[PDB]
């Protein structure tokens, strides 16, 4: 029981950690682009109007 | 039209359908955008009508209603 | 060298083959039968073989399949 | 003094413009993920603010 239950836990948690590391990382880098933008954004603006 | 560019920024801008955007949906509760969203689609006004609004006057605005009337 | 297993087949893959439950189990897997955790001398033999079981019924065009529930069985392909 | 300040307002105007275009147009292609990550993949497994 221990021989079957090991196994399937193994495969479960590789896919998952390596699943998610490949996804959000690129994910996070389009957030990370478009907060810049925004921010850079909302300063010229403020100053502008200043 | 003016009333429905306005729905044209909003949708696309918010992703929301077109059914739900109506003259009174408001935008934080009904079409679900928060602050950073909020500030994108009052951009996105801005662009569509090559306009600039106030500070002050563009945060009081937080419904399709009081963007068209705003805008119009 | 020449005349030597390992330029034909796998030592691993010959040593199952060569076991005495060998017979027995592919004639019943071949006949649809399913494996579970109770027959503990069929299940442990086809634990420690299971890549080269694999392996060799794939020469077969069907696959020998492990459901998560730990039971073993046969699933044909088209060809 | 005034006048030659004006000049560099306009010099901010003119890249607060382009910023303003670009922020607006990576909104638009982002919110076809929004729309798709629904399925409740979003809320902390994909956004990992770390």
């Amino acid at each position: 029981a221990i021989r079957v239950t090991q196994s399937d836990r193994d495969l479960f948690k590789h896919l998952i950690t390596e699943a998610t590391s490949y996804v959000s990382a690129d994910y996070m880098r389009h957030a990370n682009e478009r907060r810049t933008h925004l921010d850079e954004a909302l300063a010229l603006r403020g100053e502008l109007f200043g | 039209t003016i009333e429905e560019r306005v729905k044209k920024i909003i949708g696309e801008q918010l992703g929301v359908k077109q059914e739900e955007v109506t003259n009174n949906a408001s935008f934080v509760e009904d079409l679900g955008a928060d602050s950073l969203d909020t500030v994108e689609l009052v951009m996105a006004l801005e662009e569509e009508f090559d306009t600039e609004i106030p500070d002050e006057e563009a945060e009081k605005i937080t419904t399709v209603q009081a963007a068209i009337d705003y805008i119009n | 060298s020449s005349t030597h297993i390992e330029q034909f087949m796998p030592v691993k893959l010959a040593q199952a083959l060569a076991n005495s439950l060998f017979p027995e189990l592919d004639s019943q897997l071949r006949a649809g039968r399913h494996i579970g955790i109770d027959d503990l001398d069929n299940h442990a033999f086809l634990m420690d073989f299971q890549e080269q079981l694999e392996e060799f019924y794939a020469r077969y065009n069907v696959e020998l399949i492990r459901a998560p529930e730990g039971f073993f069985y046969l699933r044909p392909r088209s060809t | 003094e005034m006048e030659n300040v004006q000049k560099k307002l306009r010099k901010l105007e003119r890249d607060y413009y382009q910023i303003r275009e670009q922020v607006v147009s990576a909104k638009a292609g982002w919110c076809a993920v929004m729309r798709m990550v629904k399925d409740n993949g979003v809320e902390r497994r994909l956004h990992r603010r770390e």
